[PDB]
């Protein structure tokens, strides 16, 4: 089943590989409502993504691990199956369903592949409850190991540079760049953070109102004119969520329009990422791996509502709203990983180890 | 028998089998045969024979780096083979057979990873014919219509043939002379070049216009891939000078006609050039997609410190 | 022990200042009580007590042999642990460190360009070892040097190099610009190397090397297997307390070309693999 489709509007020439999506609600013309065998649970989260109700580049991993923990804690192991290939085949189209709903990952699958490993590694003769509870138990130990008990440890390195006097600059929302810049006011060392935020889905406000309740002072500037913080910066702790083996740093669409707009003023640029969120692909530019999203959000109600909606009725005016970008590792300094402060060019050297 | 001597003459006179793992299939052939039935002592007298026949083979035209490359890799399989051995002919010939079968599929798997790079309506650009770049670009004909700009350089030019073999099966090529690679390359993206051999430090030794081309890439900031398979990672960082090339007869650049001017004038003809690792911005390879600055350890993944 | 180490380096026209400290902590590690774990911490205090004096390499050897001795906690024993096997293992680690420079020269020798004009801004030991072997088997080359103002120590290389019998000129340290139009293959040795492949040496190095990658000539560096620290700076004025009174400067690894080590020839982005292969 699983129709999908529903593409809206005319993509802007150039890239047609990527598929634009609109809020048509997927099944709001499609799905069934007794159980609808597509998803016992994952239809909940799958509905929850598309509206924009999780969306943080971390904790999607937490979400998918939670729902997969329940559905893995619902399986039945039929009378003619080994339950390894059976379940391992059974999880396929459901993950394809969430893949249909949103571009599936910003390194989220590393989790999915890990699940496929742990499912494939299952012993051939045990109790269903034994292997089941063992499986979800390991599925917990993972999120405790590489998601919970590492972000705490990747703050202890960050204090070593964040000392008194500096004027740091984070960008938009972040998952780690709030923890390891807010467990540094506690333990003293006063500074003055300045945050900068991008024109749609602003996302900078989540920082600027999650930080004033710590007490470290602030300032605010939109990314369009971040050429005044740069003559007074002393770092930029621009953290992001996918490291690609060619030393590329897949950020939000804004970053690395700041980085290579910083190193023409001689202020450093320090990235902060985790240890599972680095992936074994390689990409050279932005136009092979972006993810467009609903080009109707761009509507500035700034007086007479100059036609934004009216564009559909206009001839030739494709609006495009990209989601990712790329940072090439000649404009990137140290990466503060959870195994030391490794150099950018050794982005592959973390891969072979622990493999 | 001593048919290898014919082979030792075969590389001597020239007449290339077009690098298509034919030098590799041959070097695997002769190494398989000398490996098969020869003198036998336990303590690497086979390996000493590999050193002797090796250095005799490397006494050919010092440009066919694939010959010595697969020679050295045969030696590393010998060293690891003895390493586990601490009936060896069975294991050695079997593993060499496995390396042969692995070598048997380079141009496909190195061409699968093509949809993930070239996008719609994207003016790609190369220079000089190469088998891997043409096969690689032919598997991106199940995507949109881009352009291809091919340079007609390096005379004697083996380049056009490719402009035929592409344009009658694919995208709208145009063919430019070599001396117009800087009015173009202001209107391009995503340069590709095939590689004659790639060095330890990260260097590309290629056709005689690769430099002057890569300089334009790191002048306008467009990324250049050098799609090159395995078995062409050469050790010996660029120390030996001027044996790095092939100087051919200057008949190819000046005709024997126009007499007397050819008394006092000096003609030069280089076949290869030198691309340093400060300008390459990705390697597409047979197993991964590794960056320039990592290439070092990949070489240590294959060989052993008998790199001489 | 201070008089012991100073005694060890007093009667030494070669050997590392660092190697002298290494043998000093070797013997003063041998003749001490407390064959136990926490007794090593006393040596750690001695590691501070040796570190009294400058010269970053001393701390590098401190953590180096601190880790070499410290690895004997694995393969566990009691009161006769295999750090005593690292007395001769170590002794042969000390002769391993002693025979280091010869391999660096035998690898390095080939890059001299037979009509080259090698520039150097120092007074280095191993530079003179490799360059001495370079004339002692091969072609000819000029050498230009400048003198480091708070030592004038370049003139020591002028003298000893004149005993090596090759044509030397030496201009002052302000006009390196005027030098580099007539020069190729800039070679310098280095005190320490940080974890991203950057060098720290005397207090003029960046003033050249910034000018090295403007006139497109290369820039090599060369050091033994004892300059690898876990330290990681990111800017000038962020060096530690190791300095009209600065003594050492920093050169970013976007400028250092292929460097040489006792592990072999090396690229400036593979040092991290070595140290991360060691430290964890």
């Amino acid at each position: 089943q699983v129709p999908t489709r529903k593409d809206y509007g005319s993509k802007v020439s150039l890239f047609s590989h990527l598929p634009q999506y609109s809020r048509q609600n997927s099944l709001t013309q499609f799905m069934s409502i007794p159980s609808s065998v597509i998803h016992p649970a994952m239809v909940r989260l799958g509905l929850q993504y598309s509206q924009g109700l999780v969306s943080g580049s971390n904790a999607r991993c937490i979400a998918l691990l939670r729902a997969l923990q329940q559905v893995i804690q619902d399986y039945t192991t039929p009378p003619n199956e080994e339950l390894s290939r059976d379940l391992v085949n059974k999880l396929k189209p459901y993950m394809s369903f969430l893949t249909q709903c949103r571009p599936l990952s910003a390194s989220m699958h590393n989790a999915i592949k890990f699940l496929n490993k742990e499912i494939t590694s299952v012993g051939s003769s045990k109790r269903e409850e034994e292997a089941k509870s063992e499986l979800r138990a390991a599925i917990d130990r993972y999120v405790q190991e590489k998601i919970v008990l590492a972000a705490q440890a990747i703050s202890r390195f960050a204090y070593q540079k964040i000392s008194n006097g500096d004027v740091i600059l984070v960008y938009g929302c972040s998952s780690l760049v709030s923890r390891i810049l807010q467990e540094a006011w506690t333990e003293g060392r006063r500074f003055r953070v300045v945050v900068v935020d991008s024109r749609p889905w602003l996302e900078g406000r989540h920082t600027l109102r999650s930080l004033v309740h710590a007490g470290v002072p602030a300032s605010y500037l939109l990314i369009p004119a971040a050429s005044y913080v740069l003559p007074e910066v002393s770092k930029v702790l621009l953290g992001a969520h996918a490291l690609l083996a060619n030393g590329s740093v897949m950020s939000r669409v804004g970053t690395a329009q700041l980085a290579l707009v910083a190193r023409a003023h001689n202020v450093p640029v320090l990235v902060c990422c985790e240890t599972y969120k680095f992936c074994e692909r390689v990409q050279t530019d932005a136009f092979v791996s972006n993810e467009l999203d609903d080009p109707d959000d761009l509507q500035c109600k700034r007086g007479e509502h100059v036609a934004l909606a009216n564009w559909q009725n206009h001839a030739s005016l494709r609006l495009l709203n990209l989601v990712y970008d790329v940072t090439p590792p000649e404009l990137v300094d140290l990466v503060i990983t959870e195994l030391g402060m490794i150099p950018c060019s050794s982005v592959p050297v973390v891969l072979r180890v622990k493999s | 028998s001593e048919r290898i001597e014919s082979f030792v003459e075969t590389l001597k006179r020239g007449g290339g089998p077009r690098s298509s793992e034919e030098m590799a299939r041959e070097t695997l052939g002769l190494l398989r045969q000398i490996i098969t039935d020869h003198r036998w002592s336990n303590a690497g007298e086979l390996m000493e024979l590999i050193r002797r026949e090796g250095r005799r083979m490397t006494a050919a035209q010092p440009s066919e780096t694939t010959v010595g490359n697969m020679v050295r890799r045969v030696l590393k399989i010998i060293r690891e083979e003895y390493g586990r051995l601490h009936q060896l002919q069975s294991n050695i010939i079997e593993a060499i057979n496995e390396l042969l079968v692995e070598l048997e599929g380079t141009m496909e798997n190195i061409a699968a990873q093509a949809l993930e790079h070239i996008h719609s309506n994207e003016v790609i650009m190369t220079i000089g014919f190469s088998r891997t770049v043409e096969a690689f670009l032919k598997e991106a004909a199940r995507k949109r219509k881009f352009h291809v700009i091919v340079a007609e350089c390096a005379p004697f030019c083996q380049g056009h043939e490719m402009a035929v073999n592409l344009s009658k099966a694919g995208i709208e090529t145009t063919v430019m002379t070599d001396a117009a690679i800087f009015a173009v390359m202001s209107r391009v993206n995503k340069v590709i070049i095939g590689t004659k051999t790639i060095l330890a430090n990260g260097a590309l030794r290629a056709v005689t216009g690769t430099h002057t081309l890569a300089l334009a890439a790191k002048h306008h900031s467009t990324p250049l891939i050098v799609c090159a398979p395995m078995f062409k990672l050469s050790p010996q960082f660029p120390n030996e000078e001027d044996s790095f090339h092939k100087f051919v007869a200057p008949e190819e650049v000046l005709p024997f006609t126009e007499g007397d001017i050819l008394e006092k004038v000096s003609v030069h003809c280089p076949v290869f050039d030198y691309v340093p690792p400060e300008l390459i911005t990705l390697f597409i390879s047979n197993i991964g997609g590794n960056a320039p600055s990592y290439i070092y350890r990949l070489m240590s993944e294959l060989y052993h410190p008998d790199d001489h | 022990l201070i008089e012991y180490f100073k005694s060890q380096m007093k009667e030494d026209p070669d050997m590392a200042s660092a190697v002298a400290a290494i043998r000093t902590l070797l013997e003063f590690l041998k003749r001490d009580k407390g064959e136990t774990i926490q007794g090593l911490r006393a040596n750690l205090t001695s590691a501070i007590e040796t570190l009294c004096g400058s010269s970053v390499a001393v701390s590098s050897g401190g953590e180096l042999f601190l880790r070499f001795i410290s690895l004997a906690s694995l393969e566990y024993s009691d009161y006769s642990k295999c750090k005593k096997i690292m007395i001769e293992r170590g002794e042969l680690f000390l002769r391993r460190i002693s025979l280091s420079r010869n391999k660096i020269a035998d690898l390095c020798h080939t890059f001299i360009k037979d009509g080259a004009t090698i520039l150097t801004h120092a007074y280095s030991r191993v530079v003179l070892r490799v360059l001495e072997a370079a004339v002692a088997a091969k072609k000819r080359f000029s050498v230009y040097v400048t003198e480091s103002q708070p030592d004038l120590s370049g003139k020591k290389m002028a003298k000893a190099l004149c005993h090596l019998n090759v044509p030397v000129t030496v201009v002052l340290d302000a006009a390196v610009g005027y030098i580099m139009e007539k020069a190729d293959l800039v070679i310098v040795g280095a005190e320490g190397v940080v974890e991203n492949g950057g060098i720290i040496n005397k207090i003029g190095t960046n003033q050249m090397a910034v000018c090295a990658k403007a006139q497109n000539k290369p820039f090599y560096v060369v050091a033994e297997s004892f300059k690898f620290v876990r330290l990681f700076p990111l800017n000038q004025q962020d060096v530690p307390d190791k300095f009209e009174h600065p003594w050492v400067d920093y050169t970013a690894p976007s400028l250092i070309t292929l460097l040489f080590t006792d592990l072999g020839v090396l690229t400036p982005s593979a040092v991290s693999d070595e140290l991360i292969k060691l430290y964890l």
